[PDB]
């Protein structure tokens, strides 16, 4: 039930999503080991992900959270980079995506920095890099990120290095 | 999937050394995220 609709580069919605992508690149403490070396991206395509059932599933849970938190879902737009992006757009997020070795326990991780999510496109630590060239800094191969609507509700604050 | 800390719906990972890093977040229910945009891109080699 998922359909992907292409946005035009002339669309304000394309432009605002590209800007959040571009403006949230930072340098990483691994010197580029995991996601590669770059200051900016070449955006090739932005598609809106449309699934009525997955949407209604998200809005139902959003209402539950909101009602537990003085009518405040605390909703954010955040990045997610994963080898399992195809499973996510078709089936949604679920417990099979829980990151067992994650520093905040077995959950699903999102980033404000697009470049942090980029570090996971080809797997934990960048895996072995792109399928074609085995290069975590490949400048040729097309990569994919999700820009996601995320319900935080009341969030537990972990101060960390 | 672990549980959210009692009384909370998510965890925020605040950066406390790298002053330029933005926050990271963790949810423990798949229904608390919707994958709204799929972005296809290349990283660009700095000049
Ligand atoms: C079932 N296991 C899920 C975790 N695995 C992942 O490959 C995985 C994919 C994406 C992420 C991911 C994706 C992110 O976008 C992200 C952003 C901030 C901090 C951490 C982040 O981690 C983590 C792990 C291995 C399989
Ligand atoms: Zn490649």
């Amino acid at each position: 039930g998922t359909i992907l609709i292409d946005l035009s580069p002339d669309d304000k919605e394309f432009q605002s999503v590209e800007e959040e992508m571009q403006s949230t690149v930072r340098e990483h403490r691994d010197g580029g080991h995991a996601g590669g070396i770059f200051n900016r991206y070449n955006i090739l395509k932005i598609q809106k992900v449309c699934n009525k059932k997955l949407w209604e599933r998200y809005t139902h849970r959003r209402k539950e959270v909101s009602e537990e938190n003085h009518n405040h879902a605390n909703e954010r737009m955040l990045f997610h980079g994963s080898p399992f992006v195809n499973a996510i757009i078709h089936k949604g997020f679920d417990e099979r995506h829980a990151y067992i070795g994650g520093m905040f326990g077995a959950g699903i991780y999102f980033a404000e920095n697009s470049s942090k999510s980029n570090q996971y496109v080809y797997g934990i630590g960048g895996g072995t890099g792109c399928p074609v060239h085995k290069d975590r800094s490949c400048y040729i191969c097309h990569r994919q990120l999700l820009f996601c609507r995320v319900t935080l509700g009341k969030s537990f604050l972990q101060f960390s290095a | 999937m672990a549980h959210s800390p009692p009384g909370h719906h998510s965890v925020t990972g605040r950066p406390s050394v790298n002053g330029l890093a933005l926050a990271e977040y963790v949810i423990y229910r798949g229904e608390q995220a919707y994958p709204e945009y799929l972005i296809t891109y290349q990283i660009m080699r700095p000049e």
